[PDB]
């Protein structure tokens, strides 16, 4: 019913070695040049990737700034209220981004902030021009 | 034929 | 099996069922009542058991029925009907047995037997035992046909049959009990040795051989599963199947590498994509870092728009430093996954020229068993006789196999040096025209009732014909002779003055340098009591080596030995012998095979005797006058000696029934 394990004897393949005499040494060269054709293209992206690696030397260690460690307060200084209306104009609704700029306010306080002062700061007017970019 | 092999008798296609 | 059911197997017969031959002799019983059939099968097996129990002397019908046990020993007519069917088709009282009921005073019928061959000798004794006049025409000056025994001094070697393939259910076992025969087992252990003379290693020996058999089963699958037996309209040879199996494995090795390095380039290109984002991200990090430093230059206190611009660029720069690390986690996995795929590559190639050399030795081993190259062997039917293989060790005759035919031919009428030229079979009889091989003017005319023809298939296949059949053998017969195969196998014998080989090893190999030399002296044998080596030439090699001198052969032969045992160790041999069977006019080959396009069913056509045409027109269809026996005529056991022997018992039955009456079918 089935070949010995490891034998590969498909009906399709059998007609293919036997259509004619050298139809054997045909489809076995068809692989030796389809096996080098890839095998060069490895080294030929393997070397392009060795170039990109050289350009990324040392990483981004020159360009890091220390973490802004600061406990997270509850009252809204007129500074924090003003850092806020500007993040909303640069960050849309990404509260998460917004509560890093202010950095001692919480993503929740962020959400409440949008609610409480929406009439006063015309946050609506704000957000609609954020959308225009 | 196949019966004749006395050394290293082959297996494939037998009824074992 | 032991007991009565043992005897049925030792006689090549199912203990629990009637054979197709028992049916034509006993059709009132086979089609009768299920208990009936049982009673008969017991009578058969019980008799066989008696003969096989001590076959040195004749089994009278009296002795049988004496020992028969009630209720079986009641129906005496059935016992006669059974003791006759056995003795008649020679399942009992065949061989060299001291006769109880002495031979009849006056024989009836004349039978010329063409060839003092093993099949022919087998017939001669049965017909002579039956009460007929038997006379044998042999072309050689020695009795055995392809059982040749070279004898010189104490050196002894068979250039013909050499091994008994198993005593399980073998007729030859009975002969040994009757004949004096030194049967010694062959130990199957066979080392191998490549061209260098260095022994092969258990690693590769086993790696090769199992892949060989696996390749066999592959062809067997192609043959019976994919009905692969035609291609550009010809039949498929076993060799052709093998190379398409091998060529599909060399195909799969390449498909397997290609979808592996094609995995590497999929991950090289996931990395090439990855670095490109990293380099572009770094530039964005490099510039945001600038902008942050530039707006940090504005010193406190500052208004909130610029205080936002430092907070902002700081959050933006922490946002892209966080991306660039999750892209160096990801270069972590891919830089790893790509040493994975390089440290676990697949099989480098299907077979090393060191492998395919040791593989070509397993194909020489086939071409030895079939005495032909595998281009010729038929894909579906080459092994069709596998089911009747006997059981036990293979054995050898240390005192020379020829001791059997010489024992078999005692007391028969044999005319040596008598070359049959022409067989004339006519409605009233047969006349056989024979020259004397020494002085081929000298003519002999022999007249007889029926002619039993153990001519080897080669001699029949010969064109121009060694023997002319008057009238022509009909087209169904001649075409059965073209389709079949007679192949070739040769032996070199090397007779030294002392052992320089492993004496407890009976045989060892030699791997050949290319494919085309795979059978060239591929296997040696140490079987004879004296220090004798003996070496095979199978495959295409054996036919081609007939044209080379003994010296050249023995020279080559001697070399391979030196590479295995060392130049100092191997002395020049005292006497040496080289067979050339395709060259012998009383063989024209070695034994037979199922040629591509042939079947086991052409072997049956070779048995079917010939009944000549009416002499006077409008006369009644006559008797069948021309009979055939020999190793080439016996589908279930071809190419062997036991098989040839059986065939000549077959025609002793068939002849006696045709000329002395079927007295057991009432
Ligand atoms: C090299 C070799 C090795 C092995 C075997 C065989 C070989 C070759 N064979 C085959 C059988 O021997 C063979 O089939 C049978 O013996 C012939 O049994 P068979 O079917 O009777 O064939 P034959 O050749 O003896 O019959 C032909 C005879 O007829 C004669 N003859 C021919 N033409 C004639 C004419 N015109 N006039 C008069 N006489 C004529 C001729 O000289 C010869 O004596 C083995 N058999 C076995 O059992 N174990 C073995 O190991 C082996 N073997 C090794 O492996």
């Amino acid at each position: 019913r089935k070949p010995p394990k490891g034998m590969f004897l498909s009906q399709e393949d059998v007609e293919a070695v036997s259509a004619n005499a050298t139809a054997a040494t045909t489809v076995l060269r068809q692989l030796d040049m389809e096996l080098v054709s890839v095998k060069r293209q490895i080294q030929n992206i393997k070397q392009t990737n060795s170039a990109l690696k050289e350009k990324l030397d040392g990483g981004i260690e020159p360009y890091r700034l220390p973490e802004v460690i600061q406990k997270c307060n509850a009252r809204w200084t007129t500074e924090e209220q003003l850092l806020a209306v500007q993040a909303i104009r640069k960050y849309g609704r990404d509260f998460q981004a917004i509560s890093d700029v202010i950095g001692n306010k919480s993503v929740v306080q962020v959400k409440n902030f949008f609610v409480n002062y929406r009439r006063r700061f015309n946050i609506d007017e704000v957000l609609q021009e954020w959308e225009a970019e | 034929a196949r019966t004749m092999q006395t050394a290293r008798k082959s297996t494939g296609g037998k009824a074992p | 099996p032991s007991g009565v059911e043992g005897a049925a197997f030792q006689s090549r017969l199912p203990h629990d069922r009637m054979t197709s031959q028992e049916a034509a002799c006993f059709p009132d019983i086979i089609s009768g009542p299920q208990q009936t059939q049982k009673v008969f099968l017991f009578i058969r097996n019980r008799t066989l058991q008696l003969w096989l129990d001590n076959p040195k002397i004749q089994l009278t019908f009296e002795a049988t029925l004496q020992q028969l046990e009630a209720p079986y020993n009641s129906d005496t007519v059935l016992v006669h009907r059974v003791h006759s069917y056995l003795e008649r088709h020679g399942l009992i009282n065949f061989g060299i047995y001291k006769r109880i009921k002495p031979l009849p005073t006056k024989k009836t019928g004349k039978v010329i037997i063409i060839g003092s061959g093993v099949s022919g000798l087998a017939a001669a004794r049965q017909l002579q035992s039956f009460g007929m006049d038997v006379t044998l025409l042999e072309a050689r000056d020695r009795v055995g046909g392809r059982v040749a025994t070279f004898r010189k001094g104490n050196y002894v070697a068979d250039l013909g049959a050499m091994v008994v393939t198993g005593l399980g259910g073998n007729p030859m076992a009975v002969v040994s009990k009757q004949v004096n025969m030194e049967l010694a087992k062959i130990k199957q252990k066979c080392p191998l040795y490549e061209a260098n003379g260095q022994a092969v290693p258990k690693e590769k020996d086993e790696m090769v051989e199992q892949e060989f058999n696996r390749l066999l089963e592959a062809t067997s699958y192609l043959s019976h599963q994919l009905d692969f037996n035609v291609l550009n309209n010809k039949p498929v040879s076993l060799g052709q199947a093998l190379e398409v199996v091998i060529q599909l494995q060399e195909k799969h090795v390449k498909d397997e590498q290609i979808e592996h390095w094609k995995k590497i380039v999929k991950t090289q290109e996931e990395l090439k994509e990855l670095l490109n984002k990293m380099v572009n991200l770094k530039e964005k990090i490099k510039e945001l870092h600038q902008q942050y430093k530039e707006a940090s230059e504005v010193k406190p206190p500052r208004d909130i728009t610029a205080e936002f611009l430092v907070k902002s660029k700081h959050r933006d720069l922490t946002a892209l430093c966080k991306e660039y690390d999750e892209l160096a986690e990801t270069q972590g996995k891919l830089e790893e996954k790509l040493q994975e795929l390089e440290a676990n590559p697949p099989s480098d190639v299907y077979l090393s020229s060191r492998d395919r050399q040791i593989l070509d030795w397993h194909f020489a081993n086939l071409e030895f068993a079939n005495a032909t190259p595998l281009s010729t062997l038929s894909l579906k039917h080459w092994d069709q006789d596998d089911d009747f293989e006997f059981t036990g060790s293979h054995l050898t005759v240390r005192n020379g196999y020829s001791c059997v035919p010489v024992a078999l031919a005692e007391g028969l009428d044999i005319k040596l040096n008598t070359a049959v030229r022409q067989v004339r079979y006519t409605a009233s009889g047969c006349e056989v025209i024979a020259v004397n091989t020494r002085s081929t003017s000298q003519t002999f005319i022999y007249k007889c009732d029926a002619v039993l023809c153990t001519l080897p298939l080669g001699v029949l296949k010969q064109q121009p014909p060694a023997v002319q059949f008057v009238p022509p053998l009909p087209e169904w017969k001649t075409s059965a002779v073209q389709r079949m195969g007679f192949g070739n196998l040769n032996k070199v014998v090397l007779c030294f003055d002392r052992v320089f080989w492993d004496p407890s090893v009976n045989l060892f190999g030699h791997v050949g340098s290319t494919t085309a030399s795979r059978g060239e002296l591929f296997l040696f044998w140490n079987l004879y009591k004296a220090p004798i080596l003996l070496a095979l030439v199978a495959g295409e090699a054996a036919g081609i080596m007939e044209n080379i001198s003994d010296d050249v052969i023995v020279g080559r032969c001697l070399a391979i030995l030196k590479g295995i045992f060392g130049s100092s160790a191997v002395p020049q041999p005292k006497e040496t012998v080289v067979s050339r069977w395709r060259a012998d006019p009383w063989a024209r080959g070695s034994y037979s095979y199922v040629a591509a396009g042939s079947s086991g069913n052409d072997y049956d056509l070779m048995a079917q005797p010939i009944t000549p045409g009416p002499s006077i027109p409008g006369a009644p269809q006559p008797i069948p006058r021309l009979f055939f026996a020999g190793e080439h005529t016996i589908r279930n056991y071809p190419a062997t000696v036991h098989g040839a022997l059986l065939s000549g018992l077959r025609e002793a039955g068939r002849i006696a029934d045709q000329f002395l009456g079927a007295m057991y079918t009432l």
